[PDB]
């Protein structure tokens, strides 16, 4: 029981480690986008202005 | 400063003149060996030939590349996306298929011969001018233009440099003659157009993107296409690069040129670093057009290997890594590890078609199941040199495993002295 | 004579401004340009005031000048209608691109219309069976509404237009129109050729009898073009509905290009941007073209739309507009897609207005909603599963897994149009043979079997064929030791004279591709225009 | 039909007339409030009243703010779900409540137009597209 | 919000008292602000807020 659950954990740190490598990169894709977006907001209410 | 108007749209120099030549993104030559003679300039506008012009894709395009060749076929007219990360073997791809056409065109007829042109978008000038120097010292320079627009030229220079590499391209295509277009970096050619529309004070849109991003690309890709036969009948197909990043495949410029080409050669990044070279990710990477024009005795023994590599990633990454072993599905992992090492390959160095598949008909029947996988590479470089040269002429010429073939194959196949064992 | 002709004041790219001394020309008016290379109509979008009008280009506007004669048509852009049109490939302006000859033509309508008002709608919820499992059983298809296909750019969403061709436009007895707007010219000449020996399209003498209209204004076309070939292809599809009286289906090839060459002229139109860089006016133009496919008290038409979603966005506002537009959306997942599992549908994202037990019973609608109940729960457990695996779940839930695990196969299917290149054989599933396929699975009657054999087979007794033949094959692993002997007299030669009777090609040296070339002799120096228009070189100064 | 009014200005129309529909319709819901009986308006699609505003003050040039919308896209449904009210009985004890629709993109409830209206009305019903297919109907969170 | 305040600035200054000022919603003279913030000819600072916030 206990070697098994030693094994079963080494498969829970490597799973939460691809799920929390993969989710990094979805919010960096996801903070990348967040700084256009309210850029590009800013510009289309200054050109409309200037 | 006085502007003179020139009478005419932008133009490039298209002609036979073009061959040898190294361009940069306007037409003049940059390789320091006068000016192009035996040469006419045509725009590099043109609207992409219609419905009634185009015929359907019925002549293979060999690469060279046996991960491509036999799991990716790619036919005359198509556009093919080469898309991955960065150093993954994009370019390994797409030169070793310029290079292949160098050997080629030395045993097909004058009208079956492919004309390439290369267009570096946004690259180092170092290695253009190291890319040059391959296509002198292979000899495919002959049959090879170079169009470049580097890192530091302009930015209307890097956007005209595909519609300038097209048009050059296009001079085969419109004769009869069939061309072979490479976008290396497509992405990058976006990067540009999106400096000019915001140097422009355009509106941005995703990724702050222009609106007429997809139009920059579907408008230069669709030029590459299979003509009738009442206009030559030659060809152009389309390599686009886009470099992706973290292989992010849904990117807005990835998406378009995905939504514009007819498939798609996924290069992972992970089976780059794990030695896998090319990293052709079996699973996502289809050419539906170039399915059906492929050349046969490939096509009936690369549906037996994507069919084993089907299953193999079944087994993929919980072999006993997960949680357990069955050894009943042994057979397959032990097998999908040898057509694993049978698709890779060195670079620089492309391999004919009827030796491709005669290395895939030594893997897939199973006469390389006693070889280990550490000697497998060494394995069919040695069934290609002691099988006896005589039945290579044979595949070839009759473009199929005749079943008068597979005997003297098979024959030929176990009296071959492979390595280890 | 120099009144009713404007001058071309500016060239933006696709958006050209006319002046019209005289009188101008309406809104959606159509323009001729004088003297181009090719026919470039212009189409006007905005009168500027100080008496310009402003135009959207249905060509390409390289090679106008700012003085170019326009002249006014003094109507819309007007294409030809009726069952002359019938296996004719018609561009934005209606003119043939299929080199058959003029098109015969019935009468000449503009595409700019009103949509029909609320007393023409039609309230009659039939059902369309298409032949697909996730499609039969979880959004079912309305015989006169309108349908989106929702992609992610190599989801499936063509291929799966295509099984609908190949499946409801055969059994249907009204007339076909496909509006390619904005795709591949290499999938309009592959329809063109498929429909052509497939009988649809008839050629030559025989042209009367052709059952589909192409309307193509693919990818290779400014956004002028692929702005207005949509209306192009409903005009064609609403004069069948009004005039005709037939029951017409209208397959859209991506309807999202539509709005994406409405944004690629709004940047030069001199609007502000809205939300992520789509013109302001995106709900209104894409809300004023899909009003107009409907299903009236005189014809129905059962509209097929593919929609784009630009980066795998399904809240990017172009999708996000079209799916209120829609009787049965088939979002597509690019999740899915990755799995093998084709058509790549999203179970739990697709919806239609049809599923509703009074409208298909209650029976059809119980299931639908019971194999929905079993996705969410494998949906809730996918995280549980990824960090602690299968052990951890309870056994009760563990049945949850499994029956999911096989109705996701068993939701997939084989095309009949992807048989070429997977090699497998399109099938045909009826309406109740899916709902008694999977009722079978909710209720238990097949945990015998294992996941994969539900894997791309048509019906219940095909899952039942594989699961026998993935037995025999393991243990065909023990059938027998094959032995290739006593040929080699029989019928096969030798290697050697193999040789000698293949076809030697004379293999060309010195290519040759001087032959038609003519040379023109480019110069060192710049060829320039000076002041009188002459070609002369550049002068020596900066 | 017998007590119900349907004001439609559907999506053919032009972007004036879906703006002014919620006005429109409360309008002729304020007869009933303002005269001893009860009225209930269902502004449906709420969310896109407010995309068919931000077309006019974009085209009539009036500068964008959040995802484009204009400034005072607030005080464009705060001033229409404030006429929904309980009158005293000295103004005849009628009344008038609404239930004004938002569309949600992903379930983001953080979205500009949503996050206004949950300010200005009472109460809220979230419906939940996992709670949906879990054969709970209606799907309320 | 500045009304309110006045009549709160009145019984602390001229009668001299303890006044309790309850503001109901002070986001709300900061949301009024930014909708008259792109009239009044301004440019919008971070989130959408006028840039005098
Ligand atoms: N089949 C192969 N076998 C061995 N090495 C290879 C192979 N293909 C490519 N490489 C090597 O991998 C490296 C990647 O370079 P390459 O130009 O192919 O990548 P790339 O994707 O174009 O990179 P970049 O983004 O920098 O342009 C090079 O050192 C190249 O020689
Ligand atoms: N029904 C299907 N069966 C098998 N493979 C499919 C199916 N639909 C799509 N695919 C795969 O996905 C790709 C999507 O091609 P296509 O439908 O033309 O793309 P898009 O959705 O961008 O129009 C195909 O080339 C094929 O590899
Ligand atoms: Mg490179
Ligand atoms: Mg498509």
């Amino acid at each position: 029981e206990h070697a098994s659950r030693m094994s079963a954990m080494e498969n829970s740190t490597k799973s939460a480690g691809e799920m929390l490598g993969k989710l990094t990169l979805d919010y960096n894709r996801k903070r990348q986008a967040t700084i256009t977006t309210e850029l590009i907001e800013i510009i289309a209410g200054a050109s409309a202005l200037m | 400063d006085l502007v003179y108007r020139t009478g005419q749209i932008v133009n490039v120099p298209i002609g036979p003149g073009t061959l040898g030549r190294v361009t940069d993104g306007l037409g003049q030559p940059i390789d320091g060996k006068g000016p192009l003679t035996n040469v006419r300039s045509s725009l590099v506008e043109v609207k992409a030939p219609g419905i009634i012009a185009r015929q359907s894709v019925r002549e293979p395009l060999f690469t060279g590349v046996k991960a491509v060749d036999a799991l990716v076929p790619i036919g005359r007219g198509q556009r093919e996306l080469i898309i991955g990360d960065r150093q993954t073997g994009k370019t390994a791809v797409a030169i070793d298929a310029i290079i292949h056409q160098k050997n080629c065109n030395e045993q097909v007829p004058k009208a079956q011969r492919v004309y390439c042109v290369y267009v570096a978008v946004g690259q180092k000038r170092s290695t253009v001018a190291q890319l040059v120097k391959l296509f002198t010292q292979t000899g495919a320079m002959r049959y090879t233009i170079m169009v470049s627009a580097t890192a530091s030229d302009a930015a209307p220079l890097q956007f005209l440099a595909p519609y300038s590499g097209c048009a050059m391209a296009e001079y085969f295509r419109d004769t009869g003659k069939h061309g072979l277009i490479i976008y290396d970096d497509l992405s990058k050619q976006s990067v540009a157009y999106r400096q000019m529309s915001l140097l422009l004070r355009r509106p941005p849109g995703r990724e702050a993107f222009p609106g007429d991003v997809f139009y920059l690309h579907s408008r230069l890709l669709e030029r590459a296409a299979k003509l009738s036969k009442e206009l030559g009948g030659g060809s152009l197909t389309a390599f686009p690069v886009i470099e992706t990043q973290a292989g992010d495949v849904s990117a807005y410029i990835a998406t378009n040129v995905i939504s514009i080409t007819d498939g798609q050669i996924f290069l992972e990044t992970e089976l780059f670093y794990k030695g896998i070279r090319p990293a052709l990710n079996v699973g996502l990477s289809v050419s539906r057009v170039g399915s059906a024009a492929q050349f046969p005795g490939m096509k009936q023994v690369a549906g037996t290997l994507k069919l084993e590599l089907a299953q193999y990633r079944e087994v993929a990454a919980f072999a006993q890594f997960g949680s357990d072993l069955d050894a009943a599905t042994q057979y397959v992992l032990e097998r999908g590890a040898r057509l694993t090492e049978m698709l890779k390959q060195k670079q620089f160095a492309p391999i004919p078609i009827e030796r491709q598949t005669v290395a895939v008909y030594a893997a897939t029947k199973g006469f390389l199941d006693k070889v280990r996988v550490q000697d497998i590479v060494a394995a069919e470089e040695a069934v290609i040199s002691q099988v006896n040269p005589a039945v290579f002429k044979i595949l070839k010429a009759n473009g199929k495993i005749t079943p008068a073939l597979d005997a003297h194959l098979k024959a030929e196949l176990r009296k071959v002295k492979l390595p280890g064992a | 004579p120099a009144i009713d002709a404007g001058y071309v004041s500016q060239v933006i790219g696709p958006v050209v401004d006319v002046r019209f001394d005289g009188e101008l020309p309406s809104i959606l008016s159509s323009l001729e340009v004088e003297g181009h290379s090719v026919r470039l109509v212009l189409e006007v979008a905005q009168h500027m005031g100080d008496n310009t009008v402003r135009c959207i280009a249905m060509d390409s506007t390289d090679g106008l000048v700012r003085g170019q004669k326009v002249v006014d048509t003094g109507s819309p852009i007007k294409v030809p209608v009726g069952r002359g049109t019938l296996g004719r490939i018609m561009n934005v302006i209606g003119e043939p691109v299929d080199e058959q000859g003029p098109i015969d033509a019935a009468d000449i309508w503009s595409i700019h219309r009103e949509a029909p008002e609320f007393t023409e709608q039609s309230t009659e919820q039939e059902i369309l069976v298409t032949g697909i499992k996730v499609v039969d059983l979880l959004a079912p298809y309305q015989r006169g509404g309108k349908i989106g296909l929702f992609g992610g750019a190599g989801v499936g969403k063509t291929v799966l237009i295509m099984e609908l061709i190949n499946n409801v436009a055969k059994a249907h007895g009204g007339f076909s129109v496909f509006a390619g707007v904005g795709e591949r010219t290499r999938e309009g000449n592959d329809l063109y050729r498929e429909m052509i020996e497939s009988g649809v399209i008839k050629l030559g003498a025989e042209r009367g009898n052709s059952k589909c209209t192409l309307v193509y204004g693919q990818m290779n076309e400014p956004p002028g073009a692929r702005a207005r070939v949509a209306l192009t292809g409903l005009t064609v599809a609403e004069y069948f509905r009004d005039i005709e009286g037939q029951d017409v289906l209208l397959f859209v090839d991506n309807i999202f290009r539509f709005t994406q060459a409405n944004s690629e002229v709004s940047a030069l139109l001199g609007r502000i941007p809205s939300a992520v860089g789509y013109q302001p006016t995106l709900a209104t133009d894409l809300g004023g073209l899909q009003e107009r496919i409907t299903t009236t008290t005189k014809g129905s038409i059962t509209s097929v739309q593919a929609v784009y979603v630009p980066a795998d966005d399904l809240t990017d506002p172009a999708p996000a507009t079209t799916f209120a537009h829609l009787d049965a959306t088939t979002v597509l997942s690019r999740s899915i897609a990755e799995l093998g599992i084709y058509p790549a549908v999203d179970p739990l994202d697709s919806t239609s207005r049809m599923l509703n037990p009074n409208v298909i019973g209650a029976e059809h609608y119980n299931v639908a909603r019971g194999v929905q109940k079993v996705l969410q729960d494998y949906k809730n457990l996918q995280d549980i599963i990824a960090i602690l695996g299968m052990d951890e779940l309870s056994e009760e839930d563990k049945l949850t897994v499994a029956r999911a695990r096989k109705i996701q196969r068993f939701l997939s299917q084989p095309f009949q149009v992807a048989e070429v290149f997977t090699g497998t054989p399109g099938k045909y599933v009826d309406l109740a043979d899916t709902i008694s396929g999977f009722q079978g699975v909710l209720t238990g009657k097949y945990d015998d079997l294992p996941e994969m054999a539900f894997y791309m087979v048509g019906d219940i007794k095909e899952v039942k064929e594989k699961a026998d033949k993935m037995a025999k094959d393991i243990a065909s692993r023990k059938e027998a030791d094959n032995k290739k002997v006593s040929e080699e007299l029989k019928d096969i030669p030798s290697l050697d004279k193999l040789v000698s009777e293949i076809k030697e090609v004379v293999i060309e040296e010195d290519d040759g591709l001087e032959e038609d070339f003519k040379a023109e002799a480019l110069s060192s120096e710049t060829v320039v225009l000076n002041e009188e228009g002459k070609s002369v070189p550049l002068p020596k100064k900066n």
